[PDB]
Formats: C-alpha cells, sequence, structure tokens
RNA sequence: AACGACCGUAUAGUACGAGAGGAACUACGGUUGGUGGCCACUGGUGUACCGGUUGUUCGAGAGAGCACGUGCCGGGUAGCC
RNA sequence: CGACCGAGUGGCUUGCUACCUCGAUGUCGGUUCCCUCCAUCCUGCCCGUGCAGAAGCGGGCAAGGGUGAGGUUGUUCGCCU
RNA sequence: UUCCUCAGCACUGCUGAUCAGCUGAGGGUUAGCCGGUCCUAAGUCAUACCGCAACUCGACUAUGACGAAAUGGGAAACGGGUUAAUAUUCCCGUGCCACUAUGCAGUGAAAGUUGACGCCCUGGGGUCGAUCACGCUGGGCAUCGCCCAGUCGAACCGUCCAACUCCGUGGAAGCCGUAAUGGCAGGAAGCGGACGAACGGCGGCAUAGGGAAACGUGAUUCAACCUGGGGCCCAUGAAAAGACGAGCAUAGUGUCCGUACCGAGAACCGACACAGGUGUCCAUGGCGGCGAAAGCCAAGGCCUGUCGGGAGCAACCAACGUUAGGGAAUUCGGCAAGUUAGUCCCGUACCUUCGGAAGAAGGGAUGCCUGCUCCGGAACGGAGCAGGUCGCAGUGACUCGGAAGCUCGGACUGUCUAGUAACAACAUAGGUGACCGCAAAUCCGCAAGGACUCGUACGGUCACUGAAUCCUGCCCAGUGCAGGUAUCUGAACACCUCGUACAAGAGGACGAAGGACCUGUCAACGGCGGGGGUCUUAAGGUAGCGUAGUACCUUGCCGCAUCAGUAGCGGCUUGCAUGAAUGGAUUAACCAGAGCUUCACUGUCCCAACGUUGGGCCCGGUGAACUGUACAUUCCAGUGCGGAGUCUGGAGACACCCAGGGGGAAGCGAAGACCCUAUGGAGCUUUACUGCAGGCUGUCGCUGAGGACUCUCACUCCGGGAGGAGGACACCGA
RNA sequence: GUCUGUUAGAGUUGGUGUCCUACAAUACCCUCUCGUGAUCUAUGUGUAGGGGUGAAAGGCCCAUCGAGUCCGGCAACAGCU
C-alpha cells in the first residue's frame, strides 16, 4: 500500500473544529484543546516570542 | 493422541503431550465418593459427574507427588 | 545511540503493563482481630488470569465473600478455618510458630500482617523446619534457609496446580496466549541480531557480541547486557 | 553479388604407379546460400460461410440471443501467403 | 625450420601521461542492422618442392562472394562435438 | 443545501446542449414509543495534596466530572394514506410505556433473579423465503397445452408449550437412552405432577386496511427467532444504569437536540465530475452445481467507466486467435505461452519423526432415451441395474493439478525493507547460561513518584542458541566477570610535625572501594600454530564435514550423464583460509527460496503467415506541455583545448508539404551518486582527546544514651489498631 | 497456528507486460500466496522527537526519517562556484 494517494482515503476523522474561545478552526475536538489560543490548556492565551521577528 | 500435530513437532513434544493427556484424560477416583467418574474443568480444576465434587489438584493431574506428601506430616 | 528495549519497559507504556482490568483479587491472608473464630465454606473453585493456577471463593461467617490462595486438595463445601488456633488441616492458615515442624507451606508472610509473600506458585511449597522462641526457620522453593518471626502466618498445602511446567508449548501461538496474560513484551528478538544504535551488541558483518557479555554491576542502564555479574559462565567445571 | 559455392555421372578404375592407391580438359544432372516475381499445384489462415453439440433465457416446437469481442467442436471459398 | 644481433610498420592488448568532459558524452557481454580494412581461412589465377600420381607443405597476385549449427560458462577469451 | 419548483447559458461539464451536482430566485426537514439524551469500558480531564527556580510542567492518592448516534448496555408503535420536496414525526385507524394526581386494592419489599457475555462440534422447536400438489382470479401463447403473475391482512391483547430442573408413584442386579457422550438401589423405564420458550401456533385485532379480481388449502427444506447436549484452555472470555421481584381504574403531563439530499468509475479523502482509497446490513430471487464458484436470466438500476464522423480500414503499436513438418535447436534461465484438469472404480514407489509421503505414479469410466431396484418418513435427496440409441468429441461450454528424480538452505504456520530486496534474513517451540527471597533483581523520573505487580523461584528479569535425532573435544596465558587477599599501593575529613602572633604551605601517621597478588569461570570474548623426533602466546583441532553459498591455485583428479556438460550429482581431498550452542553432523514434513535432470507440452526457436478487437491515417469540435544565444540544405577530409551543421579546402544542394523508423545535434531530463580537494556536515565505533550522567566506597550533617559492643529517643518499614521489626545504620543533603 | 478454494477478506511471486508530461507524486491487467488463527477488520483509546514504536529492514511516527514538522536563533560560517 502506497503511503500517498492510497492513504489518503481513511482521512474522514474529525480533530480540528472551530473554537468556542478564539474563533479559529483549531479546536482539537479529541484532545480538546485549542493549538492556536491554548483554550483548554491554559487561561491564558498562547503566545511566543518567535512569532516574530527577534529585534520585533 | 497428538495425531492431530501431523507431521509437524518432533518427537519429543508429540511423546510427551501424548503422555501427558493419556493420563490426563484417565478416570480418576473421585475423593468424595470413590467411584471412577473424575474429569477435567480447566487448569488445575477437577470434578466428579457423579456426586459433583469440585475440587483443585494438579495442572495435569488430579494428584500430585508434592501433594500426597501434605497427608504424611 | 537509542535507548534499549529494558529502558523502554520502565516507563510502564501500553505495550509494557500487564492487563489489570482484566485480573481477578489480590490473593492475600484475611485479617483477624484474633481469637481465630473465623471459619467459611468452600462456594466455587475458580481459574486466575495472573498465575495459570486454581484459586477458590469462600465464604465467611461474617459474610465476607472473598477469593482464596488455594493449596491443592480443596473441593466445594469444605470448612477452612483461618487464625491462631486453626486445626492443623490442609488449606487452613495459621503462624509458622502453630503450624508443626515438617509440614509443607505455601503463601508465607515476610512480615507478619503483610497478607503473604513467599511460596504461592503453581506446586510449589517451604518447608518449615526449626522453632524457637525469636526466630522459626523456612526452606523456600529456591532451597534458601530464610529465618522469619514465628508470627508469620502461612497456609498448610502446596499451591495447586503443580506440574503445569511439565508439558511443553509446542507452538508460537501457544506462547501467545499465555503471554497476553502477562505484563511482558514477546516475541524476543536477539540483541545481536540488531543495529548498533539499537543495542551494544549489534551491528557487525555477521552476528556476534562486540565484547565479553559478563557485565559488571557498576554498570548504567543502556549498558548492562548479556551476563549480569555473572560469578561463573558455561557448565563445564 | 544478381549471382556465389558444392556434390554427382560420363571421361576412368583411365593418365601416373612395383603395388597400394589414383587424377584432369570437356559435357552433362542435381543440391545449397543469396536475389527478384507468382499462387495452377501442396500447405497455412479464412471471428465470409454451412454443420454438430453443452449451459441458460424467449412456455414447448420451430427459429433465435449471450458464454470476449467465434461458447466449444468439425469442414472450409476468394484473397493474402 | 631457423638462434643471436641489427632496422622497422601498425595502433588490436598492456603499461605510461594527465591534453579534453565531473551544471553527467549511460557499463561489460550479448542481440539486431548498416559501411569498411587486408597482415587471405575458403573460392579464381600463379611460383617452388625433400613436385610420380593422389594427398600435401611453403610462397605470389587478389577484399567479388562466403566464412554456418550446437554442449559447459554472464562471460569477451577459450575448451569440447 | 449539493435535495424540489421555476428561469437561464457569461462560467463549470474531456465535444454539443434546449440538459445539469452549473448560474439566479423561491420552497423544503414536523416524533412520549427512530436516534441523541442516561449508564458504565480502555482511558481523559478538573479540583485538592505534593514536586519544581517557576508554570500553560509532573507521577501517586482522594473527589467530581467526561468517555459508545452504523457496532456495548437500554422503558414504550404498528398498519394504511398523503406531498413537487418530510414522514414509525403529518393525517386515519388501532396499540403501548413512564411519571404524577384521584380512587379502590396492598402492606407486603428484599433476599433473590435479570441486565450479563469465550472458542469448536451438534440435536430439537420454528417463521420468511424457495419448491411441490390442487382450486380459484388475471395475463401470455398459437400445430401442441404448456408458461407467467396474484390468491393479502400488523403492532398489540389472549391463549398453547417443547427442552432444562424438580416432586410423587414405581422398584429395574441389567435394563433405559442418544447424531455422539452417557444414565441408574445415592432409585433406571413407565405413569402422574409442579416450574417452564419463540420475532412460532391458534383466537381477537378486522363488514380495519389493501386489491381490477380471486381475496386458497396441504406439504417438503427450513435464514430469523427459541431451546438443549457435547469438547477445549500453561488462554477463563466486561462493567454500570436499569428491570423483574411487586395490582387495577380514571386523568393529566411526556419539554430540549438531530431528521433535506449524496453515501461514490460526478455529492466523502486524494489540487480534478481522479480506473486510487473508504466501515455496516440485504449470504435465501430462478436454472445450474459441492458451492455466497462460472455461465445465463429475473426484480431493480442503467445506455454518463460520456466527444463524434469516414477509409476491407496500409506501415507500425496494444490486447488476442489459428498455424503444416520439427519440438527448447530459443535464452543467463522454458522468461512468455502451453500442457493437465470435475466425479467414480482400480491401483500406488523411495524415504519417514509412523503422522505422512499420496490426488504419488499408472489404468479404466462418464451423454441421451425406456422400464426399473436399493437406502430413507420424504425430497423437486442419494446409490446402482437392464435395454435401446446419436456425435469427431458426453466434467462436450463453463468450471477444472501437468508429472517424476537429484543437491543446497531454513525445521514447520508466521514476520519484513508503505514506494526496485519476501530470502537463506527476523520470530518460534525446544536447548543453555546469568541475576534476584521481594524493603529483591531489572528498568523509568529533576523531584514528588512510577512499570514489572491483583505478580513471589513451577516466578520474571537479562542474554545466547534456534524443532526432532546423534553429539557437543582441548585452552583461564591476554581481555571480561566474579571471589579471596599476609604483604605492597591507595583520596578527602579528623589527628600529629614544621611553618605562620593566625592563614596560605611542606611532611607524617591511619587506610575504604579500587589496583598489585592469588583463585574460579569458555553453552564468556575468543584461540586450537611454526619447527623437530619443543618455540611463540594457554592449548595445538577430538566426532564429524570437506574443491563447500567456506578452496587462491581451478574448468583440481576419477566416475555418472550428453554428439559435445567452466554446469549438476557421487568418490577422492594435504582444508590458500572447515569444525562443534561464534554450535558440528544430519534430517521426514513444509516452501511464490538457489542449482541440475527426465517424461509430457508447445510459434521460445527453425521462419514466419493470415485473421480479430482498440488505436494509427483522412474529416468536424476541443486543445496543452517538453525545448528555444544566434545563424542553420548538408556531405567527405583537414584543422582546432587532442570528439565541428558554423573555421580551411573541396564536393553536393530549386522551394514547400505528408507519412515513417530513430544515425547525429558528444539530443532533452538532474549544479556527478564514482574519485579527489575543503584546517565542510552528520550517523556509528573504540584500550583516540576532553568531559558529563550512573554504580561502588570513605567522610561530614540528620545523630541520641551506655577498633570492638550494648541501648532507645530521632529516623525507616510491617500493622486497622494495639503494637511489631529495624535503629543512630539506612533514606536524604554535601 | 491441517489441506483445496478469486466465498467474504488479507497479502504481493513473475510478466522485468500496459503506463512512465500517467486514470494514478506507487496506477492497470494476468499470474501467484494466505484464507479457524501468532487470522482479518471498524470505531474508541494510549505511547512524542536523541524521544515513541519496531517477529530488527536503520523499518515506521500525515507523499517528510542514520534523528518528524513549524517558526524563531538567522542576513549561521566557507580559504569553494
Ligand atoms: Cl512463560
Ligand atoms: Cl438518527
Ligand atoms: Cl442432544
Ligand atoms: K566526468
Ligand atoms: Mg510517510
Ligand atoms: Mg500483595
Ligand atoms: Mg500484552
Ligand atoms: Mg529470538
Ligand atoms: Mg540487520
Ligand atoms: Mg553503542
Ligand atoms: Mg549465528
Ligand atoms: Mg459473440
Ligand atoms: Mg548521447
Ligand atoms: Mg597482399
Ligand atoms: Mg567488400
Ligand atoms: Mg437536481
Ligand atoms: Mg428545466
Ligand atoms: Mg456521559
Ligand atoms: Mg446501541
Ligand atoms: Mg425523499
Ligand atoms: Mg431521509
Ligand atoms: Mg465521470
Ligand atoms: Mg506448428
Ligand atoms: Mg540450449
Ligand atoms: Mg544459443
Ligand atoms: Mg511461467
Ligand atoms: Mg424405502
Ligand atoms: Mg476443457
Ligand atoms: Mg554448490
Ligand atoms: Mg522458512
Ligand atoms: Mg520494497
Ligand atoms: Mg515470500
Ligand atoms: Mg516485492
Ligand atoms: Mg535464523
Ligand atoms: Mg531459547
Ligand atoms: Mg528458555
Ligand atoms: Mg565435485
Ligand atoms: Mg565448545
Ligand atoms: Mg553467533
Ligand atoms: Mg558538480
Ligand atoms: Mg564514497
Ligand atoms: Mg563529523
Ligand atoms: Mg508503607
Ligand atoms: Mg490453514
Ligand atoms: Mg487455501
Ligand atoms: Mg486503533
Ligand atoms: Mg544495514
Ligand atoms: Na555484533
Ligand atoms: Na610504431
Ligand atoms: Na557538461
Ligand atoms: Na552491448
Ligand atoms: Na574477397
Ligand atoms: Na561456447
Ligand atoms: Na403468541
Ligand atoms: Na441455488
Ligand atoms: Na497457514
Ligand atoms: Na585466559
Ligand atoms: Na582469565
Ligand atoms: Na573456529
Ligand atoms: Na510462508
Ligand atoms: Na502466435
Ligand atoms: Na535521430
Ligand atoms: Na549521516
Ligand atoms: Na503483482
Ligand atoms: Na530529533
Ligand atoms: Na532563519
Ligand atoms: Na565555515
Amino acid at each position: 500500500t502506497g503511503a500517498g494517494t492510497p492513504s489518503q482515503g481513511k482521512k474522514n476523522t474529525t480533530t480540528h473544529t472551530k473554537c468556542r474561545r478564539c474563533g479559529e478552526k483549531s479546536y482539537h475536538t479529541k484532545k480538546k484543546v485549542c493549538s492556536s489560543c491554548g483554550f483548554g490548556k491554559s487561561a491564558k492565551r498562547r503566545d511566543y516570542e518567535w512569532q516574530s521577528k527577534a529585534g520585533e | 493422541r497428538s495425531g492431530r500435530f501431523g507431521a509437524r513437532y518432533g518427537r519429543v513434544s508429540r511423546r510427551r503431550v501424548a503422555e501427558i493427556e493419556s493420563e490426563m484424560n484417565e478416570d480418576h477416583a473421585c475423593p468424595n465418593c470413590g467411584e471412577d467418574r473424575v474429569d477435567r474443568q480447566g487448569t488445575g480444576i477437577w470434578q466428579c459427574s457423579y456426586c459433583d465434587y469440585k475440587f483443585t489438584g494438579g495442572s495435569y493431574k488430579p494428584e500430585t507427588p508434592g501433594g500426597k506428601t501434605v497427608r504424611r506430616s | 545511540g537509542r535507548r534499549i528495549q529494558g529502558q523502554r519497559r520502565g516507563r510502564g507504556t501500553s505495550t509494557f503493563r500487564a492487563p489489570s482490568h482484566r485480573y481477578k483479587a489480590d490473593l492475600e491472608h484475611r485479617k483477624v482481630e484474633d481469637g481465630d473464630v473465623i471459619a467459611g465454606t468452600v462456594v466455587d473453585i475458580e481459574h486466575d488470569p495472573a498465575r495459570s493456577a486454581p484459586v477458590a471463593a469462600v465464604e465467611f461467617e461474617d459474610g465476607d465473600r472473598r477469593l482464596i490462595l488455594a493449596p491443592e486438595g480443596v473441593g466445594v463445601g469444605d470448612e477452612l478455618q483461618v487464625g491462631v488456633s486453626a486445626e492443623i488441616a490442609p488449606g487452613n492458615t495459621l503462624p509458622l510458630a502453630e503450624i508443626p515442624e515438617g509440614v509443607p507451606v505455601c503463601n508465607v508472610e515476610s512480615s507478619p500482617g503483610d497478607g503473604g509473600k513467599f511460596a504461592r506458585a503453581s506446586g510449589v511449597n517451604a518447608q518449615l523446619l526449626t522453632h524457637d522462641r525469636n526466630v522459626a526457620v523456612v526452606k523456600l522453593p529456591s532451597g534458601e534457609m530464610k529465618r522469619l518471626d514465628p508470627q508469620c502466618r502461612a497456609t498448610i498445602g502446596v499451591v495447586a496446580g503443580g506440574g503445569r511446567t511439565d508439558k511443553p508449548f509446542v507452538k508460537a501461538g501457544n506462547k501467545h496466549h499465555k503471554m497476553k496474560a502477562r505484563g511482558t513484551k514477546w516475541p524476543n528478538v536477539r540483541g545481536v541480531a540488531m543495529n548498533a544504535v539499537d543495542h551494544p551488541f549489534g551491528g557487525g558483518g555477521r552476528q556476534h557480541p562486540g565484547k565479553p557479555k559478563s557485565i559488571s554491576r557498576n554498570a548504567p542502564p543502556g549498558r548492562k547486557v548479556g551476563d549480569i555479574a555473572s560469578k561463573r559462565t558455561g557448565r563445564g567445571g
């Protein structure tokens, strides 16, 4: 079985969904944790310094 | 006996499965009554179809050498 | 390199755990306040998934229904006793002191009240030898002379299911079925059949260990493999 | 290359030669390799055609469809080879 | 038939060199299909002989045509029918 | 929103379009009894506690909550009708459950049963369906008289009960019983009784419903559903909610979320209207036959695996048919193709672990028509007999093994490089050694803590070898591990000497593990030579096997087999450089594993031919990409950085277009994987350099009373507790 | 962990066939293996990057593996083009 086209057929599992907090489609309905705003994991909003050039 | 194994496994393995199972399937005397009606129910479990006596013993024998010693002392 | 298999074990992932949720009961001696006035009747004989040996259900006077570590020769209806003055019959529990010298015993306690530690596998037993006011000697199934507190309880008789080791598994499928009822990753790949990055005996154009197999006790985990602190090896001499 | 080469017969059991053995010029007949063309003859094909027969559907009969591009089997004209 | 020593031609083997290509000139052997060389294996015509003949042996001119089938081996080569 | 209706063709559709999953505008999904919702599963999260420099980090322990829409458990709905589109939801008819209120009954009431369960063989009950017989209603057919369809009717309410179990009677010493096992004086058959099943029977439901009509009756085989018997485990096959237990009338309430459509060669994932991928149920439609197989045909769906038109339709290509005589000569090799085939009877070698080998091999039969026999209750089940009879051919198509031998490897089923390796590699049972008595051995974490472990030596960890059979020799010198150790060596603290008004510093005494030293150990790493009739460095190759998948010389020599055999097999064998669990020898069975031989077969070949289908060619429509410094009709030589269409000398050459097979553009495609270089990179190894974890040991702190000893009070562990064990050790910090 | 078997389902030996600007960034056809078990499969759930997982091939961890992917360090450094 190929890892390419023939393995794309079983993909009908829902993971990331619209988020109740930040509105982005990143709330993993299985983990119950938003990969964008950190909802479900952190009371504070997910944010990092590497999200921009160091001196900016 | 071990005829279900076909030409597989070799002499020793199918020879010991037979000897062990042959003695396991024999007629054993019930500790309760005394009728030769004891059968295996599973690993280490024995039962007399006559009086319904259900008891513990060896895995492939109702009585083991070590068990027969317990009485001596 | 990569962490070897024995290092993966410790993490305790699914593959390495035992199927506890599928296990029955924890066979431990019932805690009697005192007086020995505790007795019960054998209600049923069951199979124990954790030890591949029979075990027995008992109904105690005060209503307590529990599974017991069954010695050989126990049947439905038999009356069993537990306490300081339990009648000296097979299947009864009482401190090593009350047990007469020269009698085969099983499910022996390490420290009084722990519920039993030694001699509790298929067909084995400990031999009570010496008595004293302070220490009772016991010969464990490995042949070792273990000194114990006479207050350590035990059960008269040898464990049931004796002789299980007599019959061979014959086929891989049979091992497979048993292995699935224990906490162990099976089958087993030889260290030598691996790559150098995977195990200390790995690598090479042909299969053989690099250095000698006998490793030191002080060796670090990841390196401690083969014959551990071997006092000797072989069969000769 | 439109042609190359070989075997055989007569010459001759001759010339030569103690003997054993043993030719040639010439004239004939055929074979092989190559080359160009043709199908009366033999051969192949021939899902043109005609026949036999198995299974199934059209009620039977008659007559038909499907079974890989003929269900299978037998025969096979012209043409092409 | 032909040693020693001496003078050469070729560019098939092998060795030497590092000129050409490392932003790639696809390997060996085989197969198929086309052209060529002569240092000629056969075939034409010749010369000598330790050429009776017959069968040879050696040499000259000559590249029109021909030089095939198989057994082991990937083999080229080579051994064998 | 792709669903239905209407209106359209700029877009989308492999061509066109009046069509559309396209564009625009409207409309469409109705529930106490179908799901969700509730319960609990592997497991998840949150709070608390503790850790951590700290947290959005972290293991345990508490508590709480979450975790199943086809496919776990679970209170209750059937039939008919209706719309452009919904429907057990709406409408009509009938029925059912839960809660609450009222009223009669009841004082019972929670023990217990149920929910609730693995794999293999099987009996009995029994519906739908399929078929058979016969009657009735409708249709079809036109030499006959056959052929097709229909012949209906639920949930629910009531009632019936086989098997299992047990009671009474009875009184079997041999009988009773089964497909099989089995049963009995501890009481068999028989008779009687209690309990007790279907999604099944029967009655109602129903001058309900449906049909144009008739609106049937019996039977066989029987999915579903019900209910029993037997066998297996080094394997033991969920839980909780809930229900029953425990009546009846009447009445009221039963909210909330889902409901359209597709479910795939155009509605999902794959950039696409993609030949790919993607779970469940219909497994009982007919003939056929062993069959959920082939082939053919219904019901039902479709002509959308969506561009067409023309030319006996050439060359060439893809799939494929047939080829005389020869028959593997083809090739690395029989690659490709072919041969054989179903069923019944006869018959069957070596070897072997006695199972097997084996469908070995080899030989015979096979249709139709007529009348029959046997087994069984019977089949539209099976096994045979007699006579007749057609063909080239009777498993007539379809379906459907080619066979035998020698050698090598791995014992066998199994695993693997998703995407060039399926193997001899990995796994395996079997053999072996190692560690550990559990406050263990081994392993994970920074810590708090954790896996093994609901486990305890018949255990489980760490390794090697790799079924069976016969075996497994010698070496402890080096390396490794382990034990011992007079003596030697051996750090820091404390102590002593010197030094300094103190300190730095110098030296000394004592000495742990470690090392020296000695010993044990090779199924521990590994070794088993040269010389001569011992030397290195411990020993100096034993059974076996051998030109090996290991042998350079090598196509070794002899033999088999062939016309000829670097192959293959057998023997020899001084083995460049075989050999015993780095396992040796060997082996029945097994294999998409490597090599060789024979019979059979054949277009692999001699040597090619004709034919079939789809392209190719011409026509309408649609309509890309690769590549492009320039110039360019080239050829033969030469020259040049030594491999030129372009330079030099000649030769040839009127322009354009069609089809073709690919000689050249050192053709196009990729800043060479080979090789070297760079004070480039990465993975891996080690007795490389330098360090960091981890283990061991000494010392200080915790730490207390009286080089050897006693104690209890901190501290640790066992105990529910009382209390027990241990104890200044250990754990932890340095 | 028995046999035959395109029952369903799973697998992938050969054709080095077709395709190789594909129907397809692993496809098509025939042939072939397994098919009651160490079997196949849907859904749910766990293990995370020097870390998993691995009947061991350096196999696999979303077309990415002798150390995944994303962004940041970052305009890394090079005596090389
Ligand atoms: Cl085990
Ligand atoms: Cl639903
Ligand atoms: Cl039965
Ligand atoms: K180059
Ligand atoms: Mg991948
Ligand atoms: Mg315990
Ligand atoms: Mg497991
Ligand atoms: Mg192994
Ligand atoms: Mg390997
Ligand atoms: Mg390593
Ligand atoms: Mg090995
Ligand atoms: Mg046809
Ligand atoms: Mg080229
Ligand atoms: Mg000449
Ligand atoms: Mg010439
Ligand atoms: Mg529509
Ligand atoms: Mg319209
Ligand atoms: Mg819930
Ligand atoms: Mg359900
Ligand atoms: Mg509809
Ligand atoms: Mg619907
Ligand atoms: Mg389409
Ligand atoms: Mg022929
Ligand atoms: Mg040949
Ligand atoms: Mg040849
Ligand atoms: Mg073949
Ligand atoms: Mg009869
Ligand atoms: Mg046939
Ligand atoms: Mg060989
Ligand atoms: Mg194998
Ligand atoms: Mg591969
Ligand atoms: Mg394979
Ligand atoms: Mg492959
Ligand atoms: Mg192996
Ligand atoms: Mg082993
Ligand atoms: Mg073992
Ligand atoms: Mg030989
Ligand atoms: Mg040895
Ligand atoms: Mg080895
Ligand atoms: Mg380069
Ligand atoms: Mg290299
Ligand atoms: Mg480096
Ligand atoms: Mg504790
Ligand atoms: Mg099988
Ligand atoms: Mg099969
Ligand atoms: Mg899963
Ligand atoms: Mg490798
Ligand atoms: Na190695
Ligand atoms: Na020269
Ligand atoms: Na170049
Ligand atoms: Na070539
Ligand atoms: Na010539
Ligand atoms: Na040859
Ligand atoms: Na009924
Ligand atoms: Na049928
Ligand atoms: Na198998
Ligand atoms: Na040694
Ligand atoms: Na040693
Ligand atoms: Na050796
Ligand atoms: Na296999
Ligand atoms: Na042909
Ligand atoms: Na060309
Ligand atoms: Na690397
Ligand atoms: Na294939
Ligand atoms: Na990494
Ligand atoms: Na950057
Ligand atoms: Na640099």
